[PDB]
This record gives C-alpha cells, sequence and structure tokens, in this order.
RNA sequence: AGCGCCGUGGCGCAGUGGAAGCGCGCAGGGCUCAUAACCCUGAUGUCCUCGGAUCGAAACCGAGCGGCGCUACCA
C-alpha cells in the first residue's frame, strides 16, 4: 500500500504526467476526450516502487551489474494535480492531501513560471515544507544556459517558506537519474506521524461510478470513492457515513457499510493512513457519477462530525497577487462578495458577512462539516478567473 | 475536422459560425458569378458559384471569417 | 545549495549524449 | 470495454434478398460556323471476410474484422 502521499505541481504544457510515469510505471488515463490535449479535470494517480539496493522499479535489481536485489523498503502513492488558471479548487483539495512536493522548473521559457510560484505559494500556505526543485528540462539547455537558470533559480528562492529545497535533473523522455529521485524522496521527506492514537476519518476528493455497461444488471458493483486519510486505521467491516451528504438549500447525511477497500494493487483489510484508498461501499453510484464526491468529510461511525453555515475563520492575505506574469497589490475584503473558502478540499464560495482585518463570518451556501482544524485556503474572483488572495482557518 | 475544399466552382465544408444568406450576399457582388446555396443531405453543405475566381474565393475566405489559411487545400481541378 | 545538482546534471548530459549520440 | 451506424466505382447514396445498383464525376462521340448548354455511350469494383438457410445471393441472420456516437475511464 501507500505510506506518504507525494504531489507534482508545475506550469502549463511543462510535463509532469509523464514525468511520474517515468517515476512510477502507471498511464495517466485523462479522459473525456477533451483532456488529452489541453488539461485535465480529475485528479492523477500513481503509485511507486521503492526497494533500495545498497551495496529501483523493480523489487529485484539486475540492471546495477551486480547480481544483488533490492529489499522492501517504501511505497509511496503519487498524485498528479493540474497546474492551470482554470482549476484550483481540486489543486487545494489534493494540496491538502499531499505531504510531499515536486516543483518543476522551465529553462528555456520565463524563469518565474506564474503558476509554478502560485502553487508554490499554495504548497507553502498548508504546511508544506519538503520541496524538491527538479528541472523538468534539461536536454533542451545548454551548460551555461543551466548554471544561469540554476543561480536564477537559487537567487530567485532564498528566502520563501521553502529555503531548504534540494534541485534535480529529470526529463520525462530520458527515463535516467532517476533512483536520484526517489533517493531523495526518502531521505529528505520522512512520513509524517501517523499512528493508532487519534481517531480515524476520511476525506473523499473524487468519484467513481461503477456500472459495467452491457453486462447484465443482477452482479453490479456498489460505489467507490478516493479517499485519504490523515490520522486512524481502517478496517473491513466498518459502518461509515458521508457527511457533507444529500440535497433534498440544504443537505443531510448518508450512511453505508463498507464493502471493499482497493489499496494500491488489491483489497486489503487493513491500510495505515497516507495514501490514497479505493473505498468501495454500498452507496447508489449515481452519488458517484458526476463531480459529486469531490471533497467531502467523511466519518467513521462512533463520531458525530459537526455541520456548519456560518463559520468564524481566521485568514490572512500575502503583500501581492499570484498566477499573473498586469499584477496588482492585494486589497482588503469588501463585504458582499462571494469568495471561494476551500476547506482543505471542499469546493464552496462563502459570502461574506463580517469584515475584520484578521477574523472574518463566512456563511456558505452548502453547509459543511467541522471536526478539529481543516486548513482553508482563500480566493477572490479578480482576474475573470478564481485568484488566490490567502489562506484562511476555522475558529470557534 | 471542420475541413474546407473547393471543387470546380462548389466550396465544401463552411463554419456555421456566421449566417448564409449574407455570405451569399457578398460573395454574389465580390466575384460577379451565379450563386447557389445547394444543401445535399449530410454532405459537406454545397456553396456554388461560377467561374475560375479560386484566387478571389481565397478573398473572400479571408474577408468573411477566415484567419488560418492553412487547412484550405483547392484541388486544381 | 545547489552544488550537488550540477553533478547529477552532467551525469544526465553524459548519459543522454552515449545513448542517443543522434539527439 | 459494451451496444447502435459506415463496409466502394475517385466520390455521396441505392436496393439489399434474379446476379452488376443511380447521380456526380472522367474519356470519346453527337449538336452548332464555334463554344457553353443540351443529347448518347463508357472503365472503374473484392458493397471488408467467415459461414448458415438458400435451384439462386453483396442482401436475411449469425462470430470475427477497419473507423465513427454515447456510456464516461465505469475500483
Ligand atoms: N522534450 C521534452 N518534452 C516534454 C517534457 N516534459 C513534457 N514534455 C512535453 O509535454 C507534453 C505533454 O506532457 P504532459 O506531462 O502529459 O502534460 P501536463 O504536465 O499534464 C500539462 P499541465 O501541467 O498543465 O497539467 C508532451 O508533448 C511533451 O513533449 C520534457 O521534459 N522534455
Ligand atoms: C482514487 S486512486 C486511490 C485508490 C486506488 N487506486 C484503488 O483503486
Ligand atoms: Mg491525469
Ligand atoms: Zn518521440
Amino acid at each position: 500500500q501507500a505510506t506518504i502521499n507525494i504531489g507534482t505541481i508545475g506550469h502549463v504544457a511543462h510535463g509532469k504526467s509523464t514525468v511520474v510515469r517515468a517515476i512510477s510505471g502507471v498511464q495517466t488515463v485523462r479522459f473525456k476526450d477533451e483532456l488529452e490535449r489541453n488539461i485535465t479535470i480529475k485528479l492523477g494517480y500513481a503509485n511507486a516502487k521503492i526497494y533500495k539496493c545498497q551495496e529501483e522499479i523493480s523489487p529485484k535489481c539486475q540492471r546495477p551489474g551486480c547480481p544483488g536485489r533490492y529489499k522492501l523498503v517504501r511505497h509511496v502513492s503519487f498524485v498528479d494535480c493540474p497546474g492551470h488558471d482554470i482549476l484550483m479548487s481540486t489543486m487545494l483539495s489534493g494540496a491538502a492531501v499531499m505531504d510531499a512536493a515536486l516543483l518543476l522548473i522551465a529553462g528555456n521559457e520565463s524563469c518565474p513560471q506564474p503558476q509554478t510560484s502560485e502553487h508554490l505559494a499554495a504548497i507553502e500556505i498548508m504546511k508544506l515544507k519538503h520541496v524538491i526543485i527538479l528541472q523538468n528540462k534539461v536536454d533542451l539547455m545548454r551548460e551555461e544556459s543551466a548554471l544561469e537558470h540554476q543561480k536564477s533559480i537559487l537567487k530567485f528562492i532564498r528566502g520563501t517558506i521553502a529555503d531548504g529545497a534540494p534541485i534535480v535533473p529529470i526529463s520525462a523522455q530520458l527515463k535516467y537519474n532517476i533512483d536520484a529521485v526517489n533517493e531523495f524522496i526518502v531521505k529528505t521527506i520522512p512520513v509524517p506521524p501517523r499512528d493508532f492514537m487519534i481517531s480515524p476519518r476520511l476525506i473523499v476528493i473524487r468519484s467513481f461510478d461503477v456500472n459495467k455497461p452491457g453486462a447484465e444488471i443482477e452482479d453490479l458493483k456498489g460505489g467507490v470513492a478516493g479517499g485519504s486519510i490523515l490520522n486512524g486505521v481502517f478496517k473491513l467491516g466498518d459502518e461509515i457515513e458521508i457527511r457533507p451528504g444529500i440535497v433534498t438549500i440544504q443537505c443531510k447525511p448518508i450512511f453505508s457499510n463498507i464493502v471493499s477497500l482497493f489499496a494500491e494493487q488489491n483489497d486489503l483489510k487493513f491500510a495505515v493512513p497516507g495514501g490514497l484508498i479505493g473505498v468501495g461501499t454500498k452507496v447508489d453510484p449515481t452519488l458517484c457519477r458526476a463531480d459529486r464526491l469531490v471533497g467531502q468529510v467523511v466519518g467513521a461511525k462512533g463520531h458525530l462530525p459537526n455541520i456548519y453555515t456560518d463559520i468564524e475563520i481566521n485568514y490572512f492575505l500575502l503583500r501581492r497577487l499570484l498566477g499573473v506574469k498586469k499584477q496588482a497589490k492585494v486589497r482588503k475584503l469588501e463585504p458582499n462578495e462571494v469568495l471561494m473558502v476551500n476547506i482543505g478540499s471542499t469546493a464552496t464560495g462563502a459570502r461574506v458577512v463580517a469584515v475584520k482585518a484578521d477574523m472574518a463570518r463566512l456563511q456558505l451556501t452548502s453547509p459543511a462539516c467541522t471536526e478539529i482544524n481543516e486548513k482553508i485556503a482563500l480566493s477572490r474572483r479578480i482576474e475573470k478567473h478564481w485568484r488566490l488572495i490567502g489562506w484562511a482557518t476555522i475558529k470557534k | 475536422s471542420n475541413y474546407i475544399h473547393i471543387r470546380i466552382t462548389t466550396v465544401q465544408g463552411v463554419p456555421e459560425e456566421y449566417d448564409l444568406k449574407r455570405i451569399l450576399k457578398v460573395l454574389k457582388k465580390d466575384f460577379a458569378c451565379n450563386g447557389n446555396i445547394v444543401k445535399d443531405p449530410e454532405m459537406g453543405e454545397i456553396i456554388q458559384l461560377q467561374g475560375d475566381q479560386r484566387a478571389k474565393v481565397c478573398e473572400f475566405m479571408i474577408s468573411q471569417l477566415g484567419l488560418q489559411k492553412k487547412n484550405i487545400k483547392i484541388h486544381g481541378f | 545549495v545547489g552544488l550537488p545538482y550540477s553533478e547529477l546534471l552532467s551525469r544526465f548530459f553524459n548519459i543522454l549524449r552515449t545513448n542517443n549520440p543522434e539527439l
């Protein structure tokens, strides 16, 4: 299974899906007949193999020359997140999901790439600081150009929150210097404390509708969803509730029972948290058909998540705007403006009722559940689409 | 898709983003030729103008909506 | 510090030139 | 990955259940002093392949084949 969640960010027309494919080996489907060429909407998934040889892609090693094979060390999941301006809510959902980061920087293009820096700021928002700078293009640069880009990256990233960022050369086609990537992932990035102590919770980020067409309906599978666990282990034979629930505007909880837990190759009864798992339950597949189970907080029975509409939030904004090559100063919030307030994974633009310099009250059209902290991101409507302006946290 | 060709002369393949009768209106005056909108069932919609004026048809298709000029491969014929 | 990265970049160029002298 | 369409004469259709189907085409000839128009004759093939029923089959069906629309990547 998966122990720690890892994600990759990069600018548009930069190359991350094929990079992870050279890292993991699992094809990124990039489906729906329009996402194949411009951008994606749903999240990409992949699984890496970490068997380290201490005298790699396979559990048995033959390439190094010495017949010695590698032993089991780590098996880490990878959540490909699209770095484009159109979609940000799923980016922030995955950003709250991921624990390790891989940033791409393009040489011959403009060295400050607006989406790379924007998603680096997003990384620094949600307590992510173990980031490895990757030069996604290596063959397409000269040696002097590479040195200039190295110095430019160093001078640009000196005083940010992410200070200790090792640099790695990668490509999407060659498939070389890859063991360095795995080595640095194992070294710089430890698994966050995740054991039996904290109560179990779930965050579902995607909806899978499983109804095999053409086959007789007498035997079909239920509703499976992709979820991440920040605390505790899920075991088979438990009653679970999808808390954001169904709309009967008001919403009401969904109750169900676990049928299976796909864990990275198969169906495992137990699963240490820190990896994306396929929870297949008796839920109606139509509830898993469209973008429905995207950013929903899920509870194991025996806990009572609280449904909220009015939320008191401590929020902070940065000095300047992000995601633009013109730029303007950050302006203090005004009442009666719909601003998207993503609680870790949720996608709901709230109305601002109370305005303070460092505090706010916001009302969600769709009520959402709150358990402990559930870190938040804040986006406004300025550049004809959603633009990050700051970060938010629930305080009640 | 959206391929366009001209065959001695009918124009097969026409974007629908502008109304057809104004296309005919500009066509007849800027070519001085008999103009026909022939809608054959489920072929490329037929716009027929007389004479050998494929350069002038290029001028018109530039001046109406055309901004690509790269998927146009007029067969000589 | 980007010192141990230029070494891997040099190794990458060496491998690319060795395996694909055409490119 | 499924079900529904296409199955070529250079082309779109056309019947599909008596065997070479129309127009567009292209070549030649006719018309006229001449041209366009009009009037005739033509060479184009495996209507993708497998079988079944079938005196008779490209067709009627069925068990594979090349591309199109949806499901929507259907752990
Ligand atoms: N030569 C070369 N081409 C690359 C490299 N990385 C990406 N590309 C090019 O990117 C294109 C698609 O790569 P892909 O990773 O799937 O796109 P993407 O990262 O999902 C786009 P976005 O980041 O906005 O989501 C390919 O055509 C490829 O040639 C690279 O490192 N070297
Ligand atoms: Mg993808
Ligand atoms: Zn190639």
